[PDB]
């Protein structure tokens, strides 16, 4: 018999510790593997991978409407969008990457926003998206808009125009649920020119918008998503 | 690692930011190919998004409760919570569920870990010591009628036995028929034209079965049992996107009617910050 | 003078051509290929009938319009009435496929519209009704019709709402799937290559589709000034690497 | 040291250390460069 | 090592004792530059004064309370008691804090103990046996409503279950947003007029919440939670003068009004001894 | 299973005593550390530094 | 002295765990095994044995 | 371990599926004597079937 | 590790992986070959 | 020996032994020597 003294925290159940147990099936032989493509091993991988984002979010009940960005021809100077930058939050919410930012507490890194146009062949634009990083309000005006990190965008042949928020940060990392201290910015979009139809043609031509991150991302500190719950157990 | 390398001012006919999205790629674009960058490190590896990492802590995956008291004319033993069962499924408890769905397959072993806690809500002298047996009916065997019959001689059976208020734990292999857990199945049993739809139809491994050994004192007591479920050994192939709608059944991908908008509306417009 | 843009597909006696192409996706990076030995569980020699079964079946045309919502097809189901790939589906126990997909849809420099060509492994159908209520075979099995998301919800059938894909989660992050989208201003086809995806090596082709194939409108169609409001879709659809196994009498199904 | 004999209970896996986004992020047929034209 | 070497009479131009403190530095000056001194050994290390052991015991930092009761009719269970949280904090108490505050920023591990007694304050039969809940809800995490939720699913929470009399123990590695916690801080979230002033704003890291698991018997059960902090690899940058009066909040460095003087009067003259 | 015997003082808790515990936080990664001025390692580092004596006292 | 922790799971009784025990008899010696024809080792073997199926059930 | 091999077309003088039972024997008849197989392994050993283990529990 | 002294006091016995059907499926005196006729 | 994977959750660190008050008592930009004049 070998002298033993048992510590704080003795039985107790801590869902994240990681242990042995006794098989409960001795001697069981599991299916063979085969092979199935697709494997995630990271969920680094997968947000990297651009879906829409739901910008136009001023309808009602959810539509397919809100994916579209509308543009109007002939307007000079004016103001396309606008969002902050809440990544967990408001539009980036229910995006793949707003979804699985939601599983963890910080994140750091940059990200990239691309708009890819759908406007007839036969049209030309040329628009400007503008990042503010912290510290300033959300841009009112494109003079304003411009003075930060920007790209002029000329709509042509080549459809989508990617974007980079570069991180921009005092503090290394930035908490998912929205935060001041820890806020990353806005991020705008203007007309440069102007959007101009061919003849024969009329009305609004849509952008469409996608979110992902770069390689540079980091998230850490897993939790609970708000993003789903329930009142009583589900049954068949 | 580097994080970002170190970039200054272009101006060629070589355009990194301009794509065509229409092909499905994804292009690895830089901050470093649109504005002037400086040299930082990564400082990180990106080691608690690993799947294993991400599915591998214990999730309640059910909770349960049984009685001790008089079976004296009772005709019903199930009905009467004399012993209950759980015909194991992941899909109950949705916290866990969410997660899981994020795959198409999965493939991994379970590690289970069994809390089960006493109440005597209605006056009582004393608390009295109980033990638990929770034993495995895998399907085509004889399913407990009772609480005391010949079924818990489980000999063939995998069972155990720990005391209320504390916890049994144990780990099982990966008992998928297939190659890996089908988390999704657009398909049917059989080419019936009323038969089932969905994974319901695929996950039929049996179910659990709880009861306490005891016989009864003079008070009753209630005895709650919560199942706890951790991933190891963690292999999951094609990601979905995320649940967006709240669920409404186990094994259906269905969502209540009149459901509410899912996507935040704007205060203000599409140009408000 | 090679463009990512013009391209020929020749499979069995059958030779697709676009010149207006945006590249084509593989699923997942992998090209369809044969079920090797070592993953293999039935004992029985498969039947590779090749270039009678490979080749590429059109289905018949949609027509998008501006009140379109979208189109499902389910896969091998789509195909279970062309030729001889039909045949063998009904007559053998077993089968196993891999396909070439070509979404069609031509306009001109005046037009706009964008349609979203994504192609989903495991496309699990919700019922509309809610609860439990399953979704009935028929439904699941519409053969070369597919689905019509502005069709009316039926009795037993799936819910059609599309900004929730059929199944409870959003439009916008069906993108994680293997897809193109094709912007008429871009794009005059969309094509992905799709490998065999299960967790069997080999499966029933009546019991079981293993893949959707879904085209959606995002951007609205909008037509030159008195142009007509509407343009066709047209699918064509290949399988590739095909084989069959467990050869009899010829499977009877519902409806 | 693991002190019993069947692999499933043994305690968790050790990170992957793998991870490549191609297969998601770029899974076209004819190889993209970042910086040549998108469509020639 | 010596304490001291052997010096005798001097009668120099070079005079150690003589300085001129208006520069900054404390001259380092030894007995032996002013009177006649032996050899003498340290014999000592100066080991108990390392910052890892002046920050490395287990310190009080919580005591909460939560009870075991009917919860039927209960609007609003946090406000019953019938589970608490704490909004994790270590300004707390005042013990741990005067100590940590010798320094402006601190880096560490914390290694957690928490004891649970519980107390039946009016007749009960007997003392049961309850089970504790301990889920650290990080920020932007369902905050539980109630004492059976959803949330208390914990399913990439990190949750300990123990019982009543019993301890929890575990350590968490730094997670402070920063190369280290800032003690103390002299700005604001933003550029506000309004907006809160310290680090009450930087130190918002979520909040631990306690519940038991036991549904109710028939008497009521008061149990309450000490949350013990031992700081494991500790770093420790510029010191600062310790803290003369009395703490008022947590987070600010306020005192109170109309305090009393800190340095003790002299009975006597400065002639006293 | 290996036979023992538990001493005297198992399950107390000291507040002194060092021993190992399981993360909460498994796989974690903390931020990185920057250089500060400025690092104290002993409180007799310290103590060495002079301050001034309220002698006077007398108020 | 060895400090240890205990784990979820102490003092369950799983009745498909296999582990040492103390024997009850110290020092016994069994009876000498002799040679016995027909020793089965799997229950694979014997299921490869036919046997009559009563296929005309109809009684 | 091969579980079935590959065989092919048979027409042959040498019949393996034609036994007498009366001799108390079961020949080891496998399918690739009947129908034309095609190479798979076993992936098994029959671990879980052993008397120690049957009895074991 | 055993911990005790006796053999009885030790785990479960490790498998057979002894395997040999043939006394019990093939006891014939006369050795039958596959595809031979079983009475010639 | 650690019992656990993750470095927080290894005992107590071991004494610096580091010790160097100079940043503290003698911050002054031209050094001072003891028993040299103060201010020249
Ligand atoms: C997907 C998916 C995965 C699972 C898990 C299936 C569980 C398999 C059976 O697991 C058990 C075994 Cl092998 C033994 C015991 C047990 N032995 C003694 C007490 O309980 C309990 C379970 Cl859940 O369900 N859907
Ligand atoms: C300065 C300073 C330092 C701290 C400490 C912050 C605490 C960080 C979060 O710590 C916990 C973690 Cl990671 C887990 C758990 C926990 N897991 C299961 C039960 O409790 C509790 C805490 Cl306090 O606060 N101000």
């Amino acid at each position: 018999g070998l002298p033993t003294t048992t510590l704080p925290g003795s039985g107790q159940f801590l869902t994240t510790d990681d242990r042995q147990s006794p098989s409960a099936l001795p001697n069981y032989e599991p299916t063979p593997r085969i092979h199935i493509p697709g494997k995630v091993h990271n969920l680094l991988e997968i947000i990297q991978v651009d879906t829409l984002i739901p910008m136009n979010n001023t309808h009602t009940k959810d539509e397919v409407n809100s994916y579209l960005i509308p543009l109007n021809a002939n307007r000079q100077n004016e103001q396309v969008f606008g969002t902050n930058l809440f990544i967990g939050d408001g539009v980036f919410k229910t995006t793949l990457l707003g979804e699985i930012v939601q599983y963890y507490t910080h994140w750091s890194g940059s990200l990239r926003f691309s708009l890819m146009y759908t406007g007839p062949a036969l049209s030309s634009a040329k628009l400007i998206l503008a990042y503010t990083p912290p510290g300033a309000r959300g841009p009112q005006d494109r003079r304003e808009a411009m003075l930060g990190t920007h790209v002029v965008w000329d709509i042509g042949l080549q459809s989508t125009i990617v974007m980079t928020i570069p991180w921009t940060s005092g503090v290394q990392f930035r908490y998912t649920d929205p935060d001041t201290y820890t806020s990353a910015g806005f991020l705008s979009c203007w007309y440069q020119t102007s959007l101009i139809l061919p003849p024969e043609t009329t009305g609004q031509v849509y952008l469409l918008s996608f979110i992902s991150a770069c390689p540079d991302f980091k998230l850490r500190l897993m939790k609970d998503t708000q993003t789903i719950s329930q009142t009583v157990a589900l049954t068949e | 690692t580097v994080a970002s390398i170190s970039s200054g001012p272009k101006h060629t006919q070589k355009v990194p930011i301009l794509t065509a999205n229409e092909t499905g790629a994804t292009m690895p674009v830089l901050p470093s190919d649109s504005i002037e960058t400086r040299t930082t490190y990564m400082h990180f590896n990106g080691s608690e998004t690993d799947v294993e990492c991400f599915l591998g802590r214990a999730a309640c995956v059910h909770v349960t409760e049984i009685q001790n008291k008089d079976a004296t004319g009772i005709d019903n033993h199930r009905e009467a919570k004399l012993f209950n069962d759980w015909k194991i499924n992941l899909s109950s408890l949705v916290q866990l569920r969410k997660k899981l769905e994020l795959f198409t397959y999965v493939r991994f072993d379970s590690e289970y870990t069994i809390l089960a806690t006493a109440s005597q809500p209605d006056s009582a002298n004393y608390s009295s010591n109980l033990v638990v047996q929770a034993m495995y009916v895998p399907p085509g065997a004889p399913n407990p009628k009772e609480w005391d019959d010949y079924t818990w001689q489980s000999a063939s059976n995998p069972s155990v036995f720990f005391k209320v208020g504390d916890t049994s734990r144990f780990s099982v292999p990966y008992v998928g028929l297939a190659s890996a857990y089908n988390c999704f199945y657009d398909g049917y049993s059989h080419d019936d034209a009323e038969t089932q739809y969905g994974i319901t139809v695929l996950n039929h491994m049996g179910s659990m079965a709880f009861r306490i050994v005891n016989e009864h004192d003079e008070h009753k007591t209630l005895v709650k049992i919560r199942v706890y479920h951790r991933a190891k050994h963690v292999e999951a192939w094609i990601p979905r996107a995320p649940r967006a709608l709240p669920y409404t059944s186990i094994g259906r991908t269905n969502y209540p009617k009149n459901t509410e908008p899912v996507i935040k509306k704007r205060k203000g417009d599409i140009k408000s910050y | 003078g090679y463009s990512d843009r013009v391209q020929q597909i020749t499979l069995g006696n059958s030779t697709i051509t676009t010149q207006e192409a945006a590249n084509a996706v593989v699923c997942y990076a992998e090209w369809p290929e044969y079920l090797p030995d070592v993953d293999a569980s039935d004992v029985n020699k498969t039947s590779k009938p090749d270039t009678s079964v490979c080749r590429f079946y059109t289905l018949d045309s949609k027509t998008w319009t501006t009140g379109s919502k979208g189109w499902c097809w389910k896969l091998p189901d789509a195909l279970k009435d062309m030729g001889v790939f039909g045949q063998n589906m009904f007559f053998h126990s077993l089968g196993r496929s891999g396909y070439t997909v070509h979404v069609q849809c031509n306009a001109t420099k005046f037009h706009s519209g964008c349609l979203l060509v994504v192609v989903i492994p495991e496309h699990q159908l919700a019922s509309h009704e809610g609860g439990n209520v399953s979704v009935k075979y028929t439904f699941t099995h519409p053969g070369e019709r597919g689905i019509d998301l502005s069709s009316a919800n039926e009795v037993g059938g799936p819910v059609k709402d599309v900004v929730y894909n059929m199944n409870g989660t959003l439009l916008g992050n069906l993108l994680i799937f293997p897809h193109q989208f094709i912007n008429l201003r871009t794009n005059n086809t969309a094509t992905i290559v799709i490998p065999y995806i299960n967790s069997v090596p080999i499966d029933s082709m009546t019991r079981h589709n293993n893949v959707s194939l879904m085209v959606i409108p995002i951007a609205p169609l909008t037509v030159p000034t008195g142009a007509t409001p509407s343009l066709p879709i047209t699918v064509t659809i290949a399988p590739m690497c095909t084989e069959f196994s467990g050869i009899r009498s010829k499977s009877i199904v519902p409806q | 040291i693991n002190y019993y004999k069947d692999a499933a209970s043994t305690s968790s896996a050790g990170q992957s250390l793998s991870m490549d986004p191609s297969k998601f992020t770029e899974p076209v047929k004819d190889l993209m460069l970042k910086g040549a034209p998108a469509l020639n």
